[PDB]
């Protein structure tokens, strides 16, 4: 226990460092592969797809919504970058969050 | 795309002896001896 | 004996686990290729017919950014790779040589 | 230390891009690394993609020497200089908490052991968890001690020790102190097995550790975390961008 | 006799003033040692620390000092291969090399210890061997396939613009803990920087020359600041036969 | 059971080149 305690240490810092992965960080893998097999794909087709995955990484946000104007309902969507651009701010948007303990600069 | 920083509250689940404890259980309940090798 | 760590009445009914393990790896790809396996990479690659491993690590490369170039390359190789048998290339055998 | 060089190459960076990020912040002087950090942390690679001719991107110039580099100064980029900014903003952050949580040569014990007895059963559960954290590190950097708010009924003062220099402000965590894992303090502690010159540093800094201090860091975040305007820009976020989303999804009808 | 003298010790031309103070101290060293050593081959594991091709008597010449050197290499290393045969010494990835452990257990989570452990052991022994006491003059295989890339109306001076792209990136690295490695891609040659957890095998690249930028490796030396004096001093003891040779098998 | 297993995965493999063709075209 000792040791498996100290690696799910390192298992922690390593994935908030973002260059590792697990199973929910790459069954979206297996499912690329998954459909790339599933509706077979040409190699410009395959780099349309890759600019929409990154069109849809550093700005794709959550908080989606669809009508049924008379009728709406909005539920939450899959990660980003641009979901910790909004976890980063307290999801404020103000960065100076951070009443407490912080040097200045002037 | 799924950032792997984004889920970290579950993260330091593991890393709090709590859940160390309980999955350590389930590990020692299955260290022993076991009779069926597939289903 | 059972190996260690090595769960038998394991099913895919039985939820996910999160260890990375070739294990885990292939039961998971069970749940969600349905059927799919391949006898290396190259055998994944003569089905996608044409998708280099560029074309595959520049797709990674931008999926999860934190990731550098070469890096999003070598997680396409290692997720074929263990849902695989691993390859035999003078790629890895220059690297286990001069290892 | 940091005074010598870091301190003194700071304040050049921070006037320049405080206009690349006016749609961030429009401040101008009353800007704590705690909002560079913030704001000029995550470093893009499309939107901040480095400005054309850029030499810290053309590999013709070193990071590290942008500060002093006019040529550069004059015809900035974002990520280009966010990421310097990135790490000299974070470096500084972690040498403040640590000379703040640091001065314990006053034995106060305070109404801090009954929050930690609360999270624990005991303090010594503590002090241990903490020294633990930062023996067991993955690199030779900062641990740090931070509040959190998802859970924050009784299971709050949650240690987490994080690369070299990235502060717990990035995931949006509230620090609360700070640990020297650094290799400059293992090679100080050497100066007197590498894994135990640093838990001689672990339960070393857990005692030298000034734990007043960090009370008062606890009741500020339990005032900012415990106040109302949280609620209100909370609100007003989860409004704003709903309806970004609800506008963009009855575009093309 | 050299299977007995302790393993850090170092007879001598023994002075013949040996005192009884002089000679009981270091006897009671050598029983010390006796034990510690009898309690390696037994704390010990699969892994061990590469032994290196050179003398480092004194510091590496013209590069680094004895001092320095013996602390990367005494403790760092040790640590880092210590931990290693703490971590992998017992997981379903016992007892194949770090090429297995490295690649078999890269890009996790769930064993981010072992990967880290495993991928900082093998840069500290590429560094190793990089070294060399006196310094390669760049081999004619070598300097040619650096003049394909870095020829740009150029003179004598295309390994030193190499030099300056590995200078330029051991100071874009900042977080001074790390490895900046020229390695060959498989298409081209590019100075790759290294977190602490990495390696060029996690990255699939040809290592050919091993740098080391943490703080740690030179603190001692020049400190912090002369970074860019030991980025140079570094070619006055790299290794550019390990270089060129990798090179060519790497091509083909 | 060992040729069950290799059975199964088979049929499963043949349906998968059967989906080819049904699913791209
Ligand atoms: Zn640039």
């Amino acid at each position: 226990a000792v040791k498996k305690r100290v690696a799910a240490v390192q298992a922690e810092e390593a994935k908030l460092s973002g260059r590792f992965i697990t199973m929910r960080e790459a069954t979206v893998v297996l499912n690329v592969l998954a459909q790339l097999h599933r509706e077979q794909l040409t190699p410009h087709q395959v780099t349309l797809l890759a600019r929409e995955q990154h069109q849809a990484t550093e700005k794709a946000s959550g908080l989606t919504a669809t009508v049924s104007y008379q009728v709406e309902v909005k539920h939450s969507a899959r990660d980003s970058v641009r979901q910790l651009h909004e976890k980063s701010t307290d999801d404020t948007g103000s960065p100076d969050w951070y009443t407490g303990a912080s040097p200045v600069y002037n | 795309a799924q950032l792997p920083q984004m889920d970290w509250e579950h993260m330091s689940a593991r890393s709090s002896s709590d859940a160390i404890r309980e999955e350590m259980h389930r590990l020692v309940e299955g260290d022993a001896v076991q009779h069926q090798r597939v289903f | 004996y059972v190996p260690a760590g090595h769960n038998t009445l394991s099913s895919l009914r039985h939820e996910l686990r999160l260890e990375l393990t070739a294990q885990s790896l292939k039961e998971a790809w069970m749940r969600i290729s349905g059927g799919i396996y391949f006898q290396s990479a190259d055998d994944y690659y003569a089905s996608v017919d044409g998708l280099d491993a560029e074309q595959l690590g520049e797709v990674l490369a931008a999926l999860f950014p934190y990731l550098s170039t070469y890096e999003a390359q070598a997680l396409v190789q290692c997720t074929l790779d263990s849902i695989s048998k691993p390859m035999n290339t003078a790629s890895r055998q220059l690297s286990r040589t001069i290892t | 230390g940091r005074a010598a060089l870091v301190a003194s190459e700071l304040q050049k960076l921070v006037p320049v891009l405080l206009p690349l990020l006016d749609p961030p912040i429009a401040k101008g002087v009353n800007v704590s690394a705690a909002q560079l950090i913030v704001a000029s942390g995550h470093t893009s690679r499309r939107n901040d993609v480095h400005l054309p001719d850029c030499p810290v991107m053309a590999h013709a110039l070193p990071l590290t020497a942008l500060a002093e580099h006019s040529a550069f100064l004059r015809h900035p980029c974002r990520a280009c200089l966010k990421r310097r900014v990135h790490f000299l903003s974070s470096e500084h952050f972690c040498m403040h908490l640590e000379e703040k949580c640091s001065q314990g040569g006053g034995g106060m014990p305070a109404e801090w052991e009954s929050i930690a007895a609360g999270q624990f059963g005991l303090f010594t559960h503590f002090t241990d968890e903490f020294v633990m954290y930062a023996t067991s590190r993955r690199e030779p950097g900062w641990t740090w001690l931070v509040y959190d708010k998802e859970r924050p009924e009784g299971h709050r003062l949650v240690v987490v020790n994080f690369p070299a220099n990235r502060v717990p402000l990035v995931l949006g965590l509230w620090p609360l102190a700070v640990i020297n894992m650094t290799e400059s303090r293992l090679l100080s502690a050497i100066g007197a097995s590498l894994s135990s010159i640093r838990a001689q540093v672990a339960q070393e800094a857990v005692l030298k550790m000034n734990w007043g201090f960090v009370l008062q860091q606890w009741k500020q975040a339990e005032s900012y975390y415990e106040s109302a305007e949280r609620e209100r820009k909370v609100q007003a976020q989860r409004t704003k961008m709903e309806r970004e989303a609800a506008l963009a999804e009855m575009s093309k009808l | 006799y050299h299977a007995y003298v302790p393993k850090g010790a170092l007879l001598k031309t023994d002075m013949l003033a040996s005192s009884p103070q002089l000679v009981t101290a270091v006897f009671r060293e050598t029983e010390a040692a006796a034990e510690r050593a009898d309690r390696a081959n037994d704390y010990a594991g699969f892994f061990s620390r590469p032994r290196l091709n050179y003398p480092v008597a004194s510091g590496i010449p013209a590069f680094i000092s004895r001092r320095q050197f013996d602390v990367q290499y005494n403790i760092f290393h040790h640590d880092a291969v210590a931990t290693l045969n703490r971590h992998t010494l017992g997981t379903s990835l016992e007892g194949h090399s770090l090429e297995t452990v490295i690649r078999r257990a890269s890009f996790d989570a769930t064993q981010a210890a072992v990967h880290t452990a495993a991928a900082e052991h093998f840069n500290y022994c590429f560094f190793y061997k990089s070294l060399r006491p006196w310094g390669t003059a760049v081999p004619k295989q070598l300097r040619e396939a650096f003049q394909l890339q870095y020829g740009r109306d150029g003179s004598v001076d295309v390994v030193e613009e190499v030099k300056r792209l590995f200078t330029v990136v051991v100071l874009s690295h900042q977080e001074r803990c790390g490895w900046v490695y020229l390695v060959w891609t498989g298409k081209q040659f590019d100075v790759v920087e290294f977190p602490h957890g990495a390696c060029p095998i996690g990255s699939d690249l040809i290592p050919l020359l091993a740098i080391n930028v943490h703080e740690g490796a030179y603190s001692l030396d020049y400190g912090p600041s002369g970074l860019e004096q030991y980025a140079q001093n570094y070619f006055r003891a790299c290794n550019w036969f390990l270089a060129e040779r990798y090179y060519l098998q790497a091509t083909g | 059971q060992t040729d069950r297993i290799r059975r199964y995965f088979k049929e499963l493999e043949e349906l998968q080149k059967n989906a080819s063709n049904g699913a791209r075209g």
